[PDB]
């Protein structure tokens, strides 16, 4: 099936980030930003992934999204860049 | 006085109940007929001296206009108390055929000490309509009254449709109630029905869980 994935018209889950969906966006980054992945940031004479990851969060640059699963198996997918992040 | 006098005040706070439960299911039943004084009880159902005459006490029940767009199919109920303490099959058979010619949805015989093995026998005999038993000494007291008892609500075959949809739910999933126990059997719950309850929180101010029949 792919009566799966619940549409971007009706959604319902937080329009803001969980505190996890954001540990690991940031891990998730860094570690790609670790292994040489292209960066999307300017860095400004950064140099620790995370704290690369981190800018490319608060710009909203990272190109990923989190697939959020019911607990029927369905899922609403939400863009890092479209996320509140409030915490 | 000597006991007869506390047997009738037990046996009217027991017919009260009776009242109470049947308005509840969504009988029409005023609330007159509920806050029924003792002293009237005695000058409807008391014999030649002042003995209680259950056979008497015995009533039909009809749904609320409210009920029947809740549920249409929701039929007329009939309620029979017993002056004998042991109910037989020859005092049974004879309520099994009125529920059958009157063609009553449900039916509910209240028992003084027990209902014969024989005589129970005649329950699931005659479907649809389906029968409750029910001791006189249960009814004394609304369990449903009680400070820890919060309410119950019967949900509709479309309510209960909707309750799954809009949570994603497999019944299985839905927090479960005993067809025994003590609500269930109050509100005549059959099996697979939902009901909705509404406690006071002191996290939120009101909390609504669910629990589904068995």
């Amino acid at each position: 099936l792919k009566e799966k994935a619940i549409p971007k018209d009706q959604r319902a889950t937080t329009p803001y980030m969980t505190k996890y969906e954001r540990a690991r966006i940031l891990g998730t980054r860094a570690l790609q930003i670790s292994m040489n992945a292209p960066v999307f940031v300017d860095l400004e004479g950064e140099t620790d992934p995370l704290r690369i990851a981190m800018k490319e969060l608060a710009e909203k640059k990272i190109p990923l999204v989190i697939r959020r699963y019911l607990p029927d198996g369905s899922f609403e997918d939400w863009s890092v860049e479209e996320l509140i992040v409030d915490l | 006085d000597q006991e007869n006098e506390r047997n009738i005040s037990r046996l009217w706070r027991a017919f009260r109940t009776v009242k109470e439960m049947v308005k509840d299911r969504g009988y029409f039943i005023t609330q007159e007929e509920v806050e029924l004084p003792l002293e009237d009880f005695k000058a409807k159902y008391c014999d030649s001296m002042g003995r209680p005459q259950r056979k008497m006490m015995s009533f039909q029940a009809n749904p609320t206009e409210e009920s029947i767009s809740k549920f249409p199919d929701m039929g007329s109920l009939w309620v029979e108390f017993c002056d004998e303490p042991s109910v037989g099959v020859k005092t049974m058979k004879t309520f099994v055929i009125h529920i059958q010619e009157k063609n009553f949805q449900t039916g509910i015989f209240v028992y003084q000490n027990n209902i014969t093995p024989s005589a129970m026998k005649l329950v699931p005999s005659i479907p649809p309509a389906t029968i409750e038993t029910f001791n006189e000494a249960a009814l004394v007291v609304n369990i449903t009254h009680h400070e820890l008892v919060p309410k119950h609500i019967r949900l509709s075959s479309d309510e209960k449709r909707e309750l799954l949809k809009r949570y994603r739910l497999k019944e299985s999933q839905l927090p479960r109630i005993q067809r025994a126990d003590p609500v269930a059997l109050y509100l005549g719950l059959k099996r697979g029905e939902v009901v909705k309850i509404i406690r006071k929180s002191e996290t939120s101010g009101r909390y609504a869980s669910y629990r589904i029949c068995m």
